[PDB]
């Protein structure tokens, strides 16, 4: 019935099993990125924070492709530790063979040419997460992509997916500057996004982390904000709601008075 | 059924195989064919069909190596494959050993390769049923190969589409064989090919080939105004 | 009503034609005079777009679960009949409810109220309110931390 | 839930393998049953022998093989399928030594064994043969040793254990015998096992329908008890008894 | 020889919380100079270099490949490679090639990441790890290089004074070998700072 | 009933009937028909060329293609197959010609090409269905010249006239009515066009056909714009 | 539900469900309850070892297994599967410790063994494997506990419970676990979770239990277990 | 259908393969073809039917030679019995290859019938559709015979009978002294066993192939000379007559 | 249900599974192709895109070699893939022979590609449609246009994905050799044949030139603005 096979065309010309791996990304944490002058950076949600759980791993969703790039993955688990391996390893044989860092495109197309031939070949379902890819290269600068279980991939200034992409995406439509975005300001509307769209009480900082690239001295720098500066980040961002609540007391008051 | 014909794999719950028997019925679509011996020789002959008025009449013998030749009925392509087996086991064994392969031997090893594809879910049976005529130091033997890789050694047999009379008239006259003159062998042939022929239907030389191996005469096929010394005295009904 | 299936061996095609006869009556020939209808569904994707078509269904009202002012409006509504002590916050208490439907209050107010029966009492209090919400909003959350963790 | 159930490889929705379990009610198939006891420094097998026709060469009818110099095993299920395992244990065994330089343990050979099944029950390529093994050896650190190696990949070891038909009701046999001075000497062991099946199967044993294997500290080798043994055990135990 | 034909030559050696490994530069064919700023110390991390020496072509290949291997076990690790692992790394690297090896012979000097205390050792071209505890050696003229270790260390050195040591090690057997010294390269690791020096040398 | 005989091609039906293969053979219908005609004088092909809009030059349908400097290929059914066939065609007469240094005769090619055809899931050649494209090889040799047919059973046969394609039962008729073996290559092409013309449902004039001969003596000669007008003129 | 598809592994269901994965975590619950705690300076693992019967010699076959000397491993499924990952665990170990001249870390043994499952669960001829590991080694200066899903997805725990009751014993683990917990402790903590799971009398010898310490991995005696029992009870 | 019974690798949910089941079935609609262990040799019997006037004599042989020393006799489909036959051949000429001496008759049953567990394992191929007896005879081991059977089973044997008349045949072997008669009795007693179960009135035509290995071949399977055969027909039809008296 | 095979014939004759890649070719935005005297022109329809989302990324108009360009019509993920094996082989064809690959050659390679995929079983079709634009070795405008059924044609005008028809009938309607006489006429017409279909006309246009031996060239925004205009005001004249 036209989805029983990856390699099965709909009558209509749509690959069934593809949008289903594309939906199904639906189900994993919510991961964006957004991409500043100064630097770009990832947040992303920590979908089960269970008291028993351990945090030996200092990132669950955040990995380092390279020196100069980073990724978060969004999507079954299994699937996403064998990309990440496999990122990994196509960037260090870029580098093995030109000696430099692979570009971030470069590295985005040969794991969505991957994914490609999962969609296209035999009996393999295809890779059922999606990746945003952050990163520095000598020809564009800082770049962020995001990438399909399609094996799709496209190059955007600010992006979510995985759960409540739609709110979290239309939210940087909204309140994104094109081209006068600085990291703090990126970082604020980070920390803004994922308190809208995460719709779990407050915005605990022990349920979000957030990754930063900059350069610095010639060299790209990746950082996994700590829990004190992310607790930080909350704390302003609730100082900020605060105010705006106050303000809009006192306007109604003045209402009230009219 | 319906579950059980599917494939050759599958036995069905009456210990009968099915694909095998859908073979042997494949080989009833080629055109009739009669093969016979007499003590020293052996004459396959076979009533070419035609798809066209046009259309040249398909070939149904075809020549193993000199001592051999083969009469098809059934799917051409399976005729083509086996026929080249033939041929190369033929040409294999007379490089290795200077000498003809024997006919019982060649007629053994195609009983095994079209055996093989009856059991392994990889391929379909060769759904081409062979009259193999030969001549070698034993003496002229016929052989017939079934589908369901299965060879029996006749004095004289026939197959195709409508097969039986030619055998029932095989089995009536089969005690003047051993004892005839190639002619006359060639002659009992065509009346079989006659009795199964449709009545208003006739041999002509269009429409008839005939393959004579034996001692002192290397296989060699009659066709077009070849065969018209053997037509010309047949006698009419 | 609802998407219509396939007329094989596995199709309601008895309900089938009375949902066709359904369309019919909405909008067939001889339009309805003064009839009105108010059709009520749980899950409005499955309906057939037959009767999703406007003419038939002219109007859709969606009925999102309170945004946390209707739920203050629904509090007083169901406490309305109830002795509310003082100091008690239906604010705090919509605010204690997030996504909870309007049935999910009307529970609220009523298992207060019971937590005040069980005690002899006709008193309700901020602290039975609070556990009122506790047992009417109890999620079964997913057990098992494998099938939690499938997924990134 | 019946269509999880044609292949080995697929789970049932609560986690069963109905192929797996298919191929233990091949194991009670046969008809016949196995004992197996082991005792403070031997190790019996018996098993019901048939033999349902004059024609049929009784030597040729068995079901204990001598897996190697030291170790016998009693088999019970389909016969070819029993056969087929028997020699890959055989090889195996033969391998071992050829490697390591000693007899394979008994119990590393039933977990090869079991290993072996558990890759069928795994991968979809061949259906999990159904026969159960039950093997017998002497070790030299840990003494007398039985082993199952049913065809799923458990082998676990066994003070005394049954297969076949009446496998439950050998077991309850064994449980009540083993509770009670679970210590045994040989002719006690050959005696427990014997009346084990003689009751189980609601019959008493003539000294051909029936098939002992036996391994011993002092000797220990897998021995085939001849008819005349057989016999003298059972009329002796019989009697005094 | 084989590693006459690049020359080549390395070394290194260890004093207190500090090690220092030292390499010539030049890249001549057989007798002929081509360059004389050719990298034969590669680092491996913040307090881990190699010092490779050999043919050229396979100093440059397993500069490469350890460099590969070893982004790979960094990055999948979240560590930074111990000395003891990246010899072993190496040493397997060596080894896999035994039957047509790499001709190069590496030199790793480096501080243990945790307790910074300094690590030296040596393979050979099929890998056998020589972990010592005052100085190794690789590349031509290992002998000038082992009489000048010898007649120079003492244990227990200060940065200064080791950079002394080990110049006057590489200096004086460089000018006594011929197919390698054009320059000497010599890093000093310590617990907080490498010190990277381009000595005077006979530069002929 | 044709459910569980015509999914595979290796899967024979109760009467003994290869489905796959009769459903390439209808396959071939689909495409436009094909007139080739031997006669003593050499061998004539023609075939209706299908042009579906302007703005696609004329040499991208490849009906009539030439396989040696002495074979011509008129072409009915998959484009796709019909590159693989004729591709292998070229590559046979090259390679015998190489090793036996002389010019493959058609009924030779014909055969190798059959020969390739025959290997719909016989696992050791990768094709896995019949090629659906029937060919008309129109060829000259040392035995005269000569004509075959191949279908996607892989059986080929001379003929002396055949039409292949959409309007071939049509056409075989009017070829069976017209031919005599005592015909000269003028008359032929004017009889295949003829019988083109009755077959067609545009009009026959200049473009929307193709033209060829191979005749004893010059090569395999595709007729261009001047000579199929000329032709048309007095069809 | 969806029905169509659940018997295949290389198909997404229309709501992207891989549900054969899903039934082998059920295969998983529906085995012999097994606990991990991981106390301040060590880790405790255990497991019940009810046989079906007396006749069973419960010294043969063991649950809890040793993979290195510094890392040990439980499971709650199938026993032959259960089997099968160990061998492969000590053969990746073994890997390992040839390439680089250390012990293999338990992150890695974690990640090596998941990466198995998932090789096992990316085919339509392969069943995945029907077990739940728990991994419990000490690597570096700290104790790690890991643990391993058909799916292969790996997970790193405080403590936790698997098996027939995991719902109950992972509750009991958040009433008495304490982050600061001795080892000694923990085991009577793991002892006592497996009794709020474990019908009949939990004797000694049905029972098995392995900690891991900085003196490595090491299976509990019978003779030691009896005594934390006593002492428990 | 039973939903079970497609393909060898499955198992019904009692415990039953029925695709071997089904081969057996096959095996049990043909000609009988039983076999005898005197005590200084093996005789085998196969009631051939000739299916056609036009077969030659010694068409669709059923007695191959399996080894000079050992004989086979085959029932069911004659196609898979030449492959077996085949596959006994190369066995027989890789043990005497191997480890230079005639193969034991016990070991070469033993690995056929490993061969035959083999095709019955798989999905992808289909149980062998017959039975057939391996008998053999040697002044070391003595007269063996066995039989196989689709199922891959390789039990010794006194007499058997495999085909349609098989419990027939071996009502009829029962009443037999076999462990102390000669191969020259055995012989006719085989004949007269032969016609006894043969039907005149189902089976129309019909011909006895014999077989003997044994201490006066010198333990060289061969089929039974002309005369000593035809000496056994006319003792099977005077038989035939004084039973129906 | 002679359906859901790429190898089984439906007893009409059809493979249906390849129609249905042509099918989702159909689902791709507008691509024109034309060729004039000197120059090759190949136009886009571009969709928009999201402020938020980066444009050099999406790549309709690719080019294979120095003197073959590719326009595509199809999956995006296919399109990349058989651009790269399509450059691939340009560039091994270039070292097979020591000539430029012909823009024939170029588009047999792909329609060999794509017939390679539909062969078997075990495959998707690459569904994609493609018009290969070039200048041969000698100097020659040449365009074709390859299916996902692996079949390639030569064309003088063509447009394939969503308004493939309307556009190919408007081209047939208004190509000739006055229209085609320059280099700027040709381009006039690309931008006319792609208004019909595309709503705006300046965000959502883009062209790619080919002149003889000149690298492709696409034009500049600004530059599509002024020949939308020129089309404007000639309309407006004619009218």
């Amino acid at each position: 019935r036209y989805d029983s096979r990856t390699t099965i065309f709909s009558p209509e010309g749509r690959l069934y099993q593809v949008e289903y791996a594309m939906e199904a990304i639906g189900h994993a944490g919510t991961c964006l990125g957004i991409l500043a002058n100064d630097g770009v950076l990832l947040a992303a949600e920590r979908r089960n924070i269970h008291k028993l759980l351990d945090e030996v791993f200092f990132s669950e969703k955040i990995y380092k492709l390279n020196e100069d790039m980073a990724c978060s993955v969004a999507g079954i688990t299994s699937d996403a530790n064998v990309l990440t391996n496999e990122l990994r390893l196509i960037a260090q044989r870029y580098l093995l063979q030109y000696q430099e860092p692979i570009p971030c495109e470069q590295l985005v197309t040969a794991l969505c040419d991957i994914k490609q031939a999962y969609t296209q070949f035999g009996g393999k379902r295809p890779f059922g997460v999606s990746l945003l890819y952050i990163g520095w290269d000598k020809h564009y600068g800082f770049q962020l992509y995001q990438s399909d279980p399609s094996g799709n991939y496209g190059g955007w200034k600010a992006t979510c997916i995985g759960n409540n992409s739609a709110a979290a995406v239309s939210m940087l439509k909204q309140d994104y500057k094109e081209g006068e975005m600085t990291l703090k300001s990126a970082l604020a509307l980070a920390i803004k996004v994922l308190n809208k769209t995460m719709d779990v009480s407050k915005l605990s900082a022990e349920k979000v982390e957030i990754a930063t690239l900059t350069r610095e001295n010639g060299k790209t720098v990746i950082r996994v904000l700590k829990q004190k500066e992310v607790e930080q980040l909350i704390k302003k961002h609730e100082e900020e709601e605060a105010k705006a609540e106050r303000e809009k007391k006192e306007k109604e008051q003045k209402e009230k008075d009219k | 059924r319906n579950q059980y014909d599917n494939d050759v794999t599958v036995w069905s719950p009456q210990g009968r195989i099915h694909q095998i028997e859908y073979a042997m019925e494949a080989v009833k679509q080629g055109s009739a064919t009669v093969g016979l011996k007499s003590k020293t020789h052996a004459v396959l002959v076979a009533l070419k069909r035609a798809q066209s008025e046009l259309a040249a009449h398909q070939k149904k013998i075809l020549h193993v190596d000199n001592h051999i030749g083969i009469s098809i009925a059934g799917l051409t392509a399976d005729a083509r494959l086996l026929c080249n087996f033939m041929r190369q086991e033929c040409l294999d064994s007379r490089f290795v050993f200077d000498r003809p392969l024997p006919v019982s031997r060649l007629v053994s090893l195609i009983g095994s390769k079209t055996q093989i594809p009856t059991q392994r879910y990889g391929r379909r049976p060769y759904g081409v049923g062979l009259l193999i005529a030969g001549y070698d130091d034993m003496g002229p033997h016929i052989f017939q190969t079934c589908p369901s890789a299965n060879y029996f050694d006749c004095r004289a047999m026939s197959i195709g589409a409508r097969s039986q009379s030619a055998r029932t008239y095989l089995e009536r006259h089969m005690s003047e064989f051993m004892e005839c003159n190639l002619n006359e062998l060639v002659k009992h042939g065509l009346r079989a090919l006659r009795e199964t022929l449709p009545a208003e239907q006739d041999l002509t030389t269009k429409n008839v080939s005939i393959g004579i191996v034996g001692k002192d005469l290397e296989f060699t096929i009659y066709d077009d105004d070849d065969v018209s010394p053997f037509l010309e005295g047949l006698e009419e009904r | 009503g609802s998407s219509r299936l396939e007329g094989g061996s596995g199709g309601d095609s008895e309900v089938q034609r009375t949902m066709l006869e359904l369309l019919n009556q909405l909008d067939g020939f001889e339009a309805t005079k003064n009839i009105k209808v108010i059709m009520a569904t749980n899950r409005i994707d499955i309906l057939d777009s037959a009767l999703l078509r406007p003419g038939r269904i002219d109007r859709k009202i969606e009925f999102p679960p309170p945004n946390e002012e209707a739920r203050l409006d629904i509090l007083k509504i169901h406490s309305r009949k109830m002795n509310l002590t003082r100091g008690i916050n239906l604010r705090k208490i919509a605010e204690l409810m997030p996504g909870a439907s309007g049935a999910e209050v009307k529970g609220v107010c009523t298992e207060a109220g019971m937590y005040a029966l069980r005690e002899r009492r006709v008193h309700v209090t901020q602290e039975d309110f609070e556990m009122a919400v506790a047992k009417v909003m109890q999620k079964d959350s997913e057990k098992n931390m494998s099938i939690k963790k499938l997924w990134k | 839930s019946a269509g999880f159930d044609r292949h080995i490889t697929i789970f049932s929705p609560e986690g069963r393998l109905y192929q797996v379990e298919y191929a233990f009610k091949a194991i009670n198939q046969g008809g016949l049953t196995s004992v197996a006891v082991r005792g403070k420094d031997c190790a019996v097998i018996v098993t019901q022998k048939k033999v349902p026709d004059k024609l049929l060469d009784s030597s040729t009818v068995t079901h204990l093989f001598k897996i190697t110099e030291n170790i016998g095993c009693v088999m019970t299920g389909m016969t070819a399928d029993s056969r087929s395992q028997v020699q890959r244990a055989r090889y195996e065994a033969a391998n071992w030594k050829y490697k390591y330089g000693y007899e394979i343990p008994v119990d590393m050979l039933c977990k090869r064994i079991a290993d072996i099944s558990q890759v069928y029950t795994q991968n979809a390529e061949m259906r999990p043969l159904g026969c159960c093994m039950i093997l017998i050896g002497i070790d030299e650190e840990q003494g007398p040793q039985v082993y199952k190696c049913d065809p799923a990949g458990y082998y676990c070891g066994f003070k005394a254990t049954a297969a076949g038909v009446k496998q439950t009701e050998s077991t309850s046999f064994l449980e009540k015998k083993v509770k009670k001075k679970f210590d045994w000497t040989f002719e006690q062991t050959v005696e427990t096992a014997i009346t084990c099946l003689s009751t189980v199967l609601s019959i008493d044993f003539k000294p051909s329908e029936i098939e002992v294997g036996v391994v011993t500290v002092e000797n220990p080798k897998f021995r085939i008890l001849t008819e005349a043994e057989i016999d003298a055990h059972l009329v002796a135990l019989a009697e005094r008894d | 020889s084989i590693m006459s034909y690049n020359g080549g030559a390395v070394m290194a050696m260890k004093g207190k919380n500090c090690v220092a490994i030292a390499a010539d530069r030049r890249f001549g064919i057989q007798a002929q100079m081509v360059t004389t700023d050719f990298q034969k110390i590669f680092p491996m991390g913040d307090r881990l270099y190699i010092g490779l020496a050999g043919l050229a072509t396979d100093v440059q290949t397993v500069a490469q490949r350890l460099k590969f291997r070893l982004n790979l076990y960094e990055l999948k690790e979240g560590r930074q490679i111990k000395p003891y692992t990246l010899m072993s790394m190496v040493a397997n690297l060596l080894y896999e090639k035994r039957f047509g090896p790499y001709y190069t012979e590496p030199v790793i000097a480096g501080l243990d990441p945790k307790t910074f205390k300094p690590f030296i050792c040596s393979l050979d071209l099929i890998g056998c790890p020589m972990v010592t505890d005052d100085f190794v050696v690789s590349g031509t003229c290992a002998e000038q290089m082992y009489g000048m270790c010898e007649s120079l260390w003492e244990p227990n050195m200060d940065p200064d004074h080791l950079f002394e040591t080990i110049s006057q090690a590489m200096l004086n057997a460089v000018d006594r070998d011929a197919v390698s010294g054009m320059g000497v390269i010599v890093h000093i690791i310590e617990k907080d700072k490498i010190t990277t020096r381009t000595l005077k040398a006979r530069m002929d | 009933t044709r459910s569980e005989y015509d999914r595979g091609v290796n899967t024979f039906s109760p009467e003994g009937r290869l489905f796959q293969v009769e459903y390439a053979i209808e396959a071939i219908k689909l495409g436009s028909t094909a007139i080739g005609i031997q006669t003593s004088e050499g061998v004539c092909l023609a075939v209706e060329k299908r042009i579906t809009s302007p703005l696609m030059e004329p040499s991208s349908i490849e009906k009539i293609v030439e396989i040696d400097a002495h074979i011509g290929c008129a072409m009915s059914g998959l484009i796709a197959d019909a590159k693989t066939l004729i591709d292998k065609a070229r590559v046979e007469t090259q390679n015998h010609w190489f090793t036996y240094n002389e010019t493959m005769t058609v009924e030779s090619v014909t055969q190798a090409v059959s020969n390739l055809a025959l290997q719909f899931g016989e696992e050791d050649a990768a094709m896995s269905r019949p090629f659906g494209v029937a060919l008309l090889f129109g060829g000259v040799d040392e035995k005269g010249p000569q004509l075959f047919h191949m279908d996607p059973s892989g059986t080929f046969v001379q003929c002396d006239a055949r039409a292949i394609g959409s309007a071939s039962e049509g056409a075989q008729s009017s070829l069976q009515e017209v031919y005599h073996k005592s015909m000269t290559l003028k008359e032929a092409i004017k009889s295949s066009l003829i019988i083109l013309k009755q077959v067609m449902e545009e009009k026959l004039n200049a473009t929307n056909i193709e033209l060829a001969t191979v005749q004893p003596g010059q090569n395999f000669h595709m007729f261009t714009k001047e000579e199929l007008e000329e032709v048309i003129k007095d069809i | 539900a969806e029905r169509g598809y659940s018997f295949s592994l290389t198909t997404f269901s229309p709501s992207g469900k891989l549900v054969q994965i899903e039934y082998a975590l059920a295969a998983v619950a529906g085995g012999a309850p097994s606990v991990g705690i991981k106390a301040a300076n060590g880790v405790v693992l255990a497991t019940e070892k009810k046989q079906k019967s007396i006749l069973y010699d419960e010294r043969s076959v063991h649950k809890v297994e040793p993979i290195t000397k510094h890392i040990g491993l439980v499971y709650s499924g199938m026993g032959p599967d259960y089997r099968v990952l160990v061998h492969r665990a000590r053969k990746l170990a073994q890997q390992y410790y040839l390439v680089y001249q250390e012990p293999i870390p338990t992150a890695q043994l974690v990640q090596r063994v998941a990466s198995v499952m998932q090789e096992y669960t990316q085919s339509g001829g392969v069943r995945p494997f029907g077990v739940s590991l728990l991994i419990c080694g000490w690597n570096e200066g700290r104790p790690y506990l890991f643990q391993s899903d058909p799916s292969g997805a790996y997970f790193a725990w405080k403590a936790t419970a698997m098996g027939k009751n995991y719902v109950n014993g992972k509750t009991f683990l958040e009433k008495r676990y304490n982050e600061d917990l001795e080892l000694e402790d923990a085991i009577h903590t793991a002892i006592l979770t497996l009794k709020e799971s474990f019908e009949g009398q939990m004797t000694e010898d049905n029972i098995e239990v392995g900690i891991c310490n900085e003196a490595g991995f090491r299976r509990l005696t019978p003779t030691e277990v009896k005594d934390y029992l006593a002492a428990i009870a | 259908g039973t939903g079970y019974d497609l393909s060898a690798s499955t198992f019904s949910p009692d415990g039953r393969v029925f695709q071997v089941e089904y081969a057996m079935k096959a095996v049990e609609n043909s000609s009988t073809a039983i076999g005898i262990r005197c005590k200084d040799g093996v005789v085998f019997g196969v009631e051939k039917l000739v299916l056609s006037k036009l077969y030659e004599e010694g068409s669709n042989k059923r007695l191959f030679n399996v080894d000079r020393h050992v004989g086979m006799a085959v029932a069911g489909l004659l196609a898979d019995a030449r492959s077996l036959a085949d596959i006994a051949r190369e066995e027989a000429s890789n043990f005497r290859s191997n480890f230079g001496y005639n193969i034991p008759l016990k070991h070469l049953a033993d690995r056929v019938a490993m061969y035959v567990h083999a095709y019955t394992l798989y999905s992808a191929v289909r149980p062998f559709g017959c039975s057939f007896m391996l008998g053999s005879y040697s002044v070391n081991d003595g007269a063996q015979l066995y039989m196989i059977d689709p199922s891959g089973v390789s039990y010794g044997y006194w007499g058997c009978a495999i085909g349609k008349a098989r419990q027939a045949a071996k009502t009829e072997i029962e009443k037999l002294q076999m462990k102390e008669m000669t191969c020259r009795d055995i012989v006719k007693e085989v004949a007269k066993i032969i016609y006894i179960v043969h039907d005149e009135v189902k089976d129309k035509a019909f011909e006895l192939e014999l077989s003997w290995v044994g201490e006066l071949t010198n333990g060289r399977h061969e089929i039974v000379p002309k005369d000593i055969r035809e000496e056994a027909e006319k003792y099977a039809k005077e038989s035939l007559k004084e039973e129906d008296e | 249900s002679y359906d859901r095979a790429i190898t089984v014939f439906s007893p009409d004759g059809h493979l249906f599974q390849v129609e249905y890649a042509q099918e989702a070719v159909k689902k791709g935005s507008t691509a024109v192709g034309v060729r004039g005297r000197d120059i090759v022109v190949l136009g886009v329809e571009k969709k928009s895109v999201a402020k938020l989302q980066d444009e050099r990324t999406v790549r309709k108009i690719c080019a294979l070699d120095d003197n073959v360009c590719m326009a595509f019509a199809g999956l995006t993920a296919d399109a990349r893939i058989v651009i790269n094996r399509a450059r691939v082989e340009c560039q091994s064809h270039r070292l097979t022979v020591e000539d430029p690959v012909t823009v024939e050659y170029i588009t047999r390679y792909i329609a060999s590609l794509k017939q390679r995929y539909t062969q078997s079983n075990g495959r998707r079709p690459f569904g994609i449609s493609a018009l290969i634009v070039g200048f041969d070795f000698d100097g020659t405008p040449r365009l074709y246009q390859t299916d996902p059924s692996g079949t390639y044609h030569a064309w003088k005008a063509n447009a394939i994905g969503r308004g493939a028809k309307s556009v190919r009938e408007f081209l047939e309607k208004n190509y000739t050799d006055e229209a085609i006489e320059t280099d700027d006429l040709t381009i006039k017409l690309v931008i006319k044949a792609l208004l019909e279909v595309v709503q705006s006309g300046g965000k959502n246009i883009e062209l790619a030139v080919m002149r003889r031996d000149q690298s492709l060239k696409i034009l500049n925004p600004e530059e599509i603005e002024k020949y939308v205009a020129e089309i404007e005001k000639e309309k407006e004249e004619n009218e």
